[PDB]
């Protein structure tokens, strides 16, 4: 699922489903 | 960053995992 | 809406919401 | 932790905007 256009939510959703447990960092201007 | 990778133009799992902490 | 229970994904969106342009980190386990 | 102050018990937007960055 993650080979896309992932924009807004769609991403965050993604990023939350891939790094689980681990958590990760959302930052979109830079 | 993120969004110019993966919004504007095709994600992949390593980009993603970059962000995973 | 953001005074309530916010659990694995609705927790992700709210932040998303909040944050906007300035992004957030997410970490769960600590 | 996030998950303690907000899923556990109810959030606040003090506590949302303490992960903003």
């Amino acid at each position: 699922f993650v080979n896309q256009h992932l924009c807004g939510s769609h991403l965050v959703e993604a990023l939350y489903l891939v790094c689980g447990e681990r958590g990760f960092f959302y930052t979109p201007k830079a | 960053g993120i969004v110019e990778q993966c919004c504007a133009s095709v994600c992949s799992l390593y980009q993603l995992e970059n962000y995973c902490n």
